[PDB]
């Protein structure tokens, strides 16, 4: 902990399906929301998850 | 555990004063310390905190900007460095221990015995 | 996150039992400590973390309570144990002490 | 509920990046919009609701920030995009525009 | 969306002026509109609001009592009705859209292009 913040510690907040036990994913890409093709833009409901 | 504080007396409104807190017994590093004032005829209220090395110091109201707390475990003491004071924070001051940094740190708490500062 | 001690001064004789309540502005768990400050002394701590008192404090001092409401109980102290009492939290930064409750006769 | 834009005029060349901050007197979430007013034109809007810019605004314009502190960023605009900028809220009534920040060279 | 405003010119300090705002494109009902002035050489500041039919009009400072904003979706326009004016609110005026009434209203915003009023 640090005053002003300590931001080393991220976490996935958005994914596709339910992850199975005891594997991981470091596939840092865009996130896609709906029926729009964003696929690596942002702003209009795209993300970094 | 033991705590001995020093740097009390009478000053003028607009001088400085070395507020020092010496610790022994328990290991002075791995441990979070802080200060607490009490104006005579009041309750209890805190001053400033330091986190086991100088990377993060939090402050209270109306003492931010006149108070620079620093610790140094290579000479195992604590400082407030009251600086350019007011004629209204005449009080008694105590250095106390918040406690704990790792999992094996066995949190115990202890207090000093007071340091009196007065103004003119 | 501000503490408060709502019972004011009391007039319990050397005997009987006393029960002192401390609240909190939000959820604090097993993080309180009690202090008993005489007229003009250092505030001596009483109770580690809501349940176990420290060394040199007898068994008639007991500390309990949970959630956001905490209680210190004197079973049958003695003919002196009249001072002011404080509840302090060590959840986060920094440790707020509250208001305080005296006792008289 | 009054907006404010605390960075004053800046002198960033056609290149480099610029970062402009807008506060609020209380909690406003995803409700700000950015305007870029030239000398003597209509104030053209930039960004829907803190995250998506409207049509006809390129990708070098980006808008982010949250809580009560919001930020507009120019990555590498061009050799003209120097005007005054405004932040407006649509939380309640009515929409306050703040102060404004010019840019020079 | 489109917005066209009309009713600018030169007046005297103590006359009236029809400030009208015509809208098309998007449906003029189900949508909250308002006005915003700018004195030349200043920033931006608002005037008055109307809520999709006349049931609730909010006003700003020093314009309450000289300004009667009204909408009428059976002829799809907006009015300020500047009335008994001052020689200090010479400015430019814009009608803009606050947005949204139901859940299906897809909030989009748009601005006019200004109407200039001057005093003597
Ligand atoms: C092996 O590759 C898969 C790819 O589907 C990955 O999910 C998995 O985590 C990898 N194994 C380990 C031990 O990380």
């Amino acid at each position: 902990s640090k005053v002003g913040g300590n931001y080393n510690y991220r976490y996935r907040l958005f994914r596709k399906s339910n992850l199975k036990p005891f594997e991981r994913d470091i596939s840092t890409e865009i996130y896609q929301a709906g029926s729009k093709p964003c696929n690596g833009v942002e702003g209009f409901n795209c993300y970094f998850p | 555990v033991q705590l001995v504080e020093s740097g009390g007396g009478v000053v003028q409104p607009g001088t400085s004063l070395r507020l020092s807190c010496a610790a022994s017994g328990f290991s002075f590093s791995h441990y979070v310390m802080y200060w607490v004032r009490q104006a005579p005829g009041k309750g209890l209220d805190w001053v400033a905190i330091i986190s086991f090395d100088g990377s993060s110091q939090y402050y209270a109201d109306s003492v931010k900007g006149r108070f620079t707390i620093s610790r140094d475990n290579s000479k195992d003491t604590l400082y407030l460095q009251m600086h350019s004071l007011r004629p209204e924070d005449t009080a008694v001051y105590y250095c106390a221990i918040h406690g704990g940094t790792y999992y094996y740190d066995k949190n115990i708490l202890a207090w000093g015995q007071g340091t009196l500062v007065t103004v003119s | 996150i501000r503490m408060t001690q709502s019972p004011p001064t009391l007039s319990l004789s050397p005997g009987e039992r006393a029960t002192l309540s401390c609240r909190a502005s939000q959820s604090v768990t097993n993080y309180l400590v009690w202090y008993q400050q005489k007229p003009g002394q250092a505030p001596r701590l009483l109770i580690y973390d809501t349940f176990n008192r420290a060394t040199g404090i007898p068994a008639r001092f007991s500390g309990s309570g949970s959630g956001t409401d905490f209680t210190l109980t004197i079973s049958s102290l003695e003919p002196e144990d009249f001072a002011v009492y404080y509840c302090q939290q060590r959840s986060n930064w920094p440790p707020t002490f509250g208001q305080g409750t005296k006792v008289d006769i």
